[PDB]
């Protein structure tokens, strides 16, 4: 009798954000800026052998 | 203003198990002398006694 057996996970994730503002006064100005981002990544991989 | 973050994240695992067992008996028997059906008894292939 012999058996085989494999059960892997892999998970990742990742998420950054810029936010810039600029504005000049001496006639007020204002300038906005909105980065986002996300990144997800998940892995699955089973193996049995009997 | 300037912000950045950055996250890495990775699992990796794996179990193996195998298991192997064998038993053999055997038993062999030699008779000579009789003719009669107690002899013919006795030759009863199939219990040592």
């Amino acid at each position: 009798a012999n058996d085989l057996l494999s059960k892997v996970k892999k998970d990742k994730s990742d998420s950054f954000g810029v936010t810039i503002g600029i504005g000049p006064a001496g006639s007020p100005l204002l300038v906005g800026v909105g980065v986002s981002h996300s990144q997800d990544t998940s892995f699955l991989n089973e193996l049995n052998k009997y | 203003g300037v912000s950045v973050g950055k996250c890495r994240g990775i699992l990796n695992e794996i179990k193996d198990r195998n298991k192997r067992d064998t038993m053999v008996e055997d038993l062999v028997v030699l008779v000579r002398g009789g003719a009669s059906e107690h002899i013919t008894t006795l030759a009863y292939q199939e219990l040592p006694t």
